[PDB]
């Protein structure tokens, strides 16, 4: 009867219809709904348990600059920054804190290091004047949470009262049992009822850019759940 | 020699007769990238805490989009899947292939037990998002069970006769 | 929809971005002030067990770690910012954490010494002793965390609404 | 001076620089040969328990590790280089050791599967399967080690002089 | 407040009243680099598995010759050493000061138990080989016991009264 | 009564007289006696136990080169080489595999890396022509062992029959309990009786050079023992 699956921000067991993504909002700090999963017709019910079900959620943002004659090799940012689980070094991390891509030169761009104290990052390359650039740094200073919807956009409850910060979420090394993250709360729902994963943070996150090298979908969520067939 | 028990411990991989693979493109869930079959008059057993380890690659020798999904799944005869008995519905990300097999922490196990009668099938479906590179069978590898190791488990095998 | 009636003794943790906590910068040779202040919210009761993890991760304004000879002291207080000798916990040095793996590793995870409790209106302070001719603390980058939710290792901070339980007042008087 | 009469069951380990061991280079797609041969010395009895550590650390001529899809198989033999199916141990892949910390770490320490014994004149071989279009093995830099002396972790290879014990012949026939 | 037990747990270091240090040159065993004394009407206790951690330095801010030797040693009153009761006759090398206090593996413990009556002395003798740099007390530090930690131990203290 | 001390290749509890050091021999491969400790007058007896008493022994050798106009930046060696417990990287090791010193420029010389397969090592600096150099690389391909002497140069026994290779000795990370080295054998002796620590290897080791930066005495031994006052 019961199984233990993973569910992702796209498709998976659902089929890309009863998922929906969305960005947050910047100027009004508000508890937006960045993702939501609706139980399809075919399942009987879905469960969700804390301290039983593992999780992963790698968000990012997007920013841009303008090429100049001066040898920049460094860019400021609008988002608080830190390393992935802490380290000054690049390529030792579980994943890159930041990625950069040049529109003109359709190539990746490495990263040397950064201050990780102010909103700063180094670039290893020397961008030319007029060249367009994009960057997908780490995100910080946010809160994440869950809530349930009974087919109508009509809340009935909340999985767990207190929000967990995405900041801390990046801080812990993920994907290690014993050190794996496990939120609290014990939810369950049935056909056409929705779980919404909600965000409260200033910086504008992303889901799709169509010019990101390390995979198509920039960010990701991967959550464990229990299903009754 | 000391007579070893019939319940022998083995580990699976590509270069075997009762396994097969075939290339995959994009957004092709029904196609099994890898197929396994029970040999004749043998019985295979896979416990719940059995390690798992795919190493799919791109034709150019690169890892694929970690949003990609992998699903091991048991099947009735005639290539027919089943809902029950499925194990390891995982994503292609979050392995750390460098330290995957070596570190028990990064080692991933299955969810529930499993058994393979003499003529049965186990498939490994893959879901790649579109506008992505396809799988290349020359570079891909599978391993399940960790023989010769203190952690993890090993795939049991026994002669039916 | 269905949600489970989770127990009143909720398992939680503390950090900078909360209302009932505060911080402020610190200079050098400067014990008396709380670099970080905590206070009990209204009609709640917090409980910190003896095996509770602890994790200060202070910084310098330029983004550096400070002199590891620096000292940190958590300390309970009576009301009115009035410290007390008994009930003190976590008199530690600022060095010897390895902030990289500190919370991450149960080995590096430095726990408290004795139990602790916070009645609805009480204070817990975090004094810091920096040797002179050193750099000061910067509140923008500093941080405290205590308790270990979200891990089979470590313990978590208990909380309960005072209005729910009848012996909540009894435990408050018990301290 | 005084020395203790250490027990006959001495705790030992095997490596390249010994007389009753030998090696020779290997090419590619080349299972049949022992890259490394071991033989029982005269009037001795070696014993290898089931929880015995194992540690091949082969190399390439240019000083590199080989294709981790490569396979290693320890295997007991009857006399005359005659292998046997039963009694085989350590059918492992050349990858997934992390040679840096391999012996060092009990985690990485890969042990055998079942017990083993070597009567006075017997053979144990180490076959290697390299996929084609790959680099060959170089005996100058390759190495085997088994058993873990000098550590509270791991086990050690037992040895005994056959002439000392009376049931040494009984255990030899027992295999 | 919960009444804490009299057997309080503490850790020792340089900046205390009942401790002292003084510079050292070379080949000067009799001179104690560091002196400890029992305060009045208190009793200190140091168990056998107590961590130890010297961090002696050179005047220019460098570590000394690891062939250097360190010896903690109990002393009768009047600065008088004793053979029995000595602990931690170790070398100045083999600590890894970077990971010394943080890693329990590199953490070094004592050999046997110890006790300090109210008026007693513990000295820390140092043996440096000649033609080497001397010790500088400004940069040196000592720590014994690991308060606020799961591994290691802590120095017990109790009021005699 | 009984204590647990450390004893070193110089002085210590003994007093620099009842120690003696010595080098090995190269052309005749022979079980030389590189170190020996004689129980002094004052002690009652000394004990020694395996799987109870820890140990450390860092040996090296010496070699020299000649400066040339060509930018060498690399030197071959006459000794088998490997990293300290294995790693390609320098300054991560428990100690440097190799040290170099320039006579003219009285300064240390860093190390970048090496092949560690053939008798090779890199130099980070660019030595000048005619400049004299010294190097103290790691040592390999040897055996170490113990034996006792009853005041006369007259052996009575051997602690442990089978030699342990110094090669392996360097391979294990030292100074870690559980991973600490502990030989076998249970020896004990009394006044004026000697324990000799013996070496069988080709390459010429050293004890003193008077121009080595990282301490005066290049090599070292540090063994645990038990003493009866």
């Amino acid at each position: 009867q019961t199984q233990e699956y993973t569910i992702n921000h796209t498709g998976g067991v659902l089929g890309d219809s009863y998922v929906t993504t969305a960005s947050n909002q910047t100027s009004p700090q508000r508890e937006t709904a960045v993702l939501s999963f609706e139980c399809p017709r075919k399942f009987e019910e879905i469960n969700y348990v804390g301290q039983r079900d593992a999780t992963r959620f790698v968000p990012r943002t997007t920013e841009s600059i303008t090429g100049s004659a001066n040898d920049d090799t460094v860019v400021d940012l609008t988002a608080n920054i830190q390393p992935v689980a802490g380290e000054e070094v690049i390529a030792e991390q579980d994943y890159p804190v930041a990625v950069a891509y040049n529109v003109t030169q359709g190539v990746e761009v490495d990263v040397v290091d950064a201050d990780y104290a102010a909103d700063t990052v180094t670039l290893g390359t020397n961008p030319a004047d007029g060249d367009e650039v994009k960057v997908w740094p780490i995100m910080s200073d946010g809160d994440v949470q869950f809530r349930l919807i009974n087919q109508f956009g009509q809340e009935e409850g909340r999985v767990y009262p207190w929000s967990t910060p995405l900041y801390r979420w990046h801080d812990f090394p993920q994907l290690k049992r014993g050190r794996e993250i496990n939120l609290h709360g014990s939810a369950s729902w049935s056909e056409n009822e929705t779980l919404e994963i909600l965000l409260d943070a200033p910086q504008a996150l992303t889901w799709e850019d169509s010019d990101y090298p390390r995979g198509q979908y920039v960010t990701t969520l991967e959550q464990d759940v229990e299903i009754t067939l | 020699i000391g007579n070893n028990g019939a319940e022998k411990q083995i580990s699976l991989h590509k270069g075997q007769p009762f396994i097969d693979t075939q290339d995959v493109g994009a957004a092709d869930p029904n196609t099994p990238a890898v197929t396994i079959e029970g040999p004749s008059d043998y019985v295979i057993a896979i416990d719940a805490g059995t390690p798992v380890a795919p190493e799919f690659r791109d034709a150019n020798g690169d890892k694929l989009d970690p949003s990609t999904r992998v699903t091991i799944q048991k099947c009735d005869k005639q290539g027919n899947p089943l809902g029950d008995g499925i194990v390891f519905s995982d994503t292609l990300g979050r392995f750390e292939y460098s330290k995957m097999r070596s570190d028990p922490d990064y080692m991933r196990k299955t969810t529930t037990s499993l058994m393979i009668d003499e003529r049965e099938i186990v498939k490994i479906f893959v879901e790649v998002p579109p506008n992505a590179n396809g799988m290349d069978a020359d570079n891909s590898r599978i391993t399940i069970g960790d023989d010769t190791s203190d952690y993890g488990k090993a795939v049991g095998i026994v002669e039916h006769g």
